[PDB]
């Protein structure tokens, strides 16, 4: 028994419609998308940064590792 | 104009719910109903017959657990509610066919 012992609640009214009276995916352009954008916007500067930093470190380290495989002509300039 | 009886604009029915919650109240009331046909329709005779089968109850019905109404019996056997009633409220072009019961907070679910 977990329904009926949860919380003391007073004076709240709620209104809901059957699913058959309403649309499944309403106002995609007037409400949905705007909010999607809103949600993306509010988070991008928190998430993106470290991932971007990760990428850099990755690129550096990958290129630096290949550069060290190449040869330095300065080791053969007096090998005649 | 004066002796013409005006026809009212039809009222649209909506499957939906309204929940007014006040845990401070001692017992809960619940009413459920579908759209009825309206005065003129003959089916109302059958609906009323139907409501008679389910009928009604209240904690002072002496018949108790032997009442013919199954819902009434269960109500007694399982202490499902303080009372319940069926109804077929009619109107010109529509109506409400349903039931209402009064139960303790912890027996609402089984009653329904």
């Amino acid at each position: 028994i977990h329904f009926g012992n949860l919380a003391r609640v007073r004076h709240i009214i709620t209104y809901s419609l059957s699913p058959f009276e309403q649309r499944a995916i309403p106002n995609i352009f007037s409400d949905a998308l705007p909010n999607v954008w809103r949600r993306f916007s509010s988070q991008v500067f928190k998430v993106a940064p470290p991932f971007l930093g990760a990428y850099l470190l990755y690129s550096w380290g990958t290129q630096e590792f290949e550069r060290l495989k190449r040869k330095n002509p300065a080791d053969y300039e007096n090998d005649q | 104009k004066e002796d013409a009886v005006p026809i009212l604009p039809r009222c649209r029915f909506t499957g939906s719910e309204i929940r007014a919650r006040d845990d401070a109240l001692p017992v809960a009331h619940v009413a459920l109903a579908v759209e009825g046909p309206g005065w003129a329709d003959p089916d109302n005779v059958v609906l009323h017959v139907a409501n008679a089968i389910i009928g009604r109850y209240d904690r002072t019905f002496g018949g108790g657990k032997h009442l013919s109404s199954r819902l009434a019996a269960l109500a007694v056997e399982h202490k499902l509610c303080h009372s319940f009633q069926t109804f077929n409220t009619s109107y010109s072009d529509t109506g409400l066919f349903g039931f209402h019961f009064v139960a303790d907070p912890l027996s609402i679910d089984d009653m329904m």
